[PDB]
């Protein structure tokens, strides 16, 4: 028995029928792969390092790399999906726009999916301080971040033709669970 | 890199995904493993419906295996005795056969892919 209410990702996981099939888009260390067992997932990460961190720590996973929008999920065959902290990092309203639709473009008809973004609430487009190893050494560098304002979030599945079910804030966040629109 | 997952994997490359090309991709082996994993009927059974089995042929072609159904097995009893065998057989192929190192070669654009130790990489 856990005590602590699940955080919304782990709960929306766990909220998944038994053998449905999902997609994490920029699953990094692989982090939530493991939380339902019933569920089959997918997971890719732009980053090469972060991918195969996330197979040495369980083999189990089936992990691969490929760009977060340019991806290599076929369309319309997932349940689920999460986009968990990944599309704050597109500079342009255009490409983070396009990246909310990658993530539809992946459900089912009646697939949900969780998407998850820094807030603003916590100017929208800011420098953090990043670890890099480049030779060997770890640098630290700056990389860019959009942090999202109330509704800008909902706004960005609705422009993409996406159906937004539920929304809410957690830990200077906000979180989406959106489904293709009734059109498509 | 599990069989299975050739059926949920494609091209990048935005012109065969818009041309319907991407998928699914041709799959060659340099090495393979098998790894223990245990074995569930009902998930099986299941994921028969999120699978494109003329997708699942091919690549079990591709890697060199003929031995799967024509078409996509109708079983309404996971547990039945006379599904054990065919079910026990796919449990084989889709999820205890692992591609350690290998291509997936896309037939439209002609680029080639590489699976290494054990995971696949799609990037131009
Ligand atoms: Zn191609």
């Amino acid at each position: 028995t856990r005590y602590k209410p699940w955080p919304i990702v782990e709960k929306f996981l766990r909220d998944q029928k038994d053998h449905s099939v999902g997609v994490d888009i920029g699953c990094g260390n692989g982090k939530y792969m493991g939380v339902n067992n019933k569920v089959f997932i997918v997971g890719s990460d732009r980053s090469d390092e972060l991918v195969k961190l996330a197979h040495d720590m369980d083999p189990s996973r089936e992990v691969v790399v490929c760009d977060a929008i340019d991806n290599a999920h076929p369309e319309g065959r997932f349940d689920f999906a999460i986009s968990i902290a990944v599309i704050h990092h597109f500079s342009t309203p255009e490409r983070r726009r396009e990246a909310v639709r990658a993530i539809l473009n992946t459900l089912r008809p009646d697939g949900r999916a969780l998407i998850y973004v820094w807030a603003l609430e916590q100017d929208q487009d800011v420098m953090v301080p990043w670890v890099k190893k480049v030779d060997g050494v770890e640098e630290v560098r700056y990389r860019y971040y959009h942090l999202y304002r109330e509704g800008e979030i909902t706004s960005d599945v609705e422009a993409s033709g996406g159906k937004v079910l539920e929304t809410g804030y957690e830990k200077d966040n906000w979180w989406v669970v959106a489904k293709r629109g009734d059109d498509w | 890199m599990k069989f299975l997952t050739s059926n949920f994997v494609q091209c990048a490359s935005k012109q065969c995904v818009s041309s319907g090309n991407a998928f699914p991709l041709t799959f060659s082996a340099l090495e393979m493993v098998q790894q223990e994993a245990e074995f569930d009927p009902e998930f099986l059974v299941s994921m028969l419906e999120r699978i494109d089995w003329a997708a699942l042929v091919k690549v079990a072609n591709d890697l060199g295996n003929e031995s799967l159904p024509d078409v996509k097995p109708e079983i309404d009893e996971p547990f039945a005795e006379g599904n054990q065998g065919l079910l026990q057989e796919l449990h084989s192929l889709l999820i205890e056969t692992c591609i350690v190192e290998g291509t997936m070669k896309c037939e439209n654009c002609g680029h080639t892919y590489f699976i290494k130790n054990s995971i696949p990489n799609f990037l131009l």
